[PDB]
């Protein structure tokens, strides 16, 4: 699937 | 630092998961809010519960 | 931010929660990394995998 | 159970 990473 | 889970997702990182919805609502979710792991959220589709 | 999740536990937050066993190792765990929530954390005991 | 929270 899509995915993203963001901070903390 | 990991805890004493054998597989400790580290909730500690600078680093939130996120996974997309293939269902149709098209939205956005925390990962871990949704119980899945880096490895299903990367193998598989992704359908909320709303869009199950 | 919550996420599109109706129970969104804001793994942005800037808090870790843990929860000790009871089972006798006596080992602390992240709260996600064991799947409780905080509710379960605090209304009854925890047994780890390894104490099970 | 007992349970704690550390920073972030
Ligand atoms: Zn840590
Ligand atoms: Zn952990
Ligand atoms: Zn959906
Ligand atoms: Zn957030
Ligand atoms: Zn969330
Ligand atoms: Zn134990």
């Amino acid at each position: 699937a899509r995915t993203k990473q963001t901070a903390r | 630092s990991v805890c004493a889970a054998q597989n400790c997702q580290r909730p500690c990182k600078d680093k939130v998961d996120w996974v997309q919805c293939d269902g149709g609502c098209d939205e956005w979710f925390h990962q871990v809010c949704v119980g899945v792991s880096p490895e299903m959220a990367e193998n598989e589709d992704y359908i909320c519960i709303n869009c199950a």
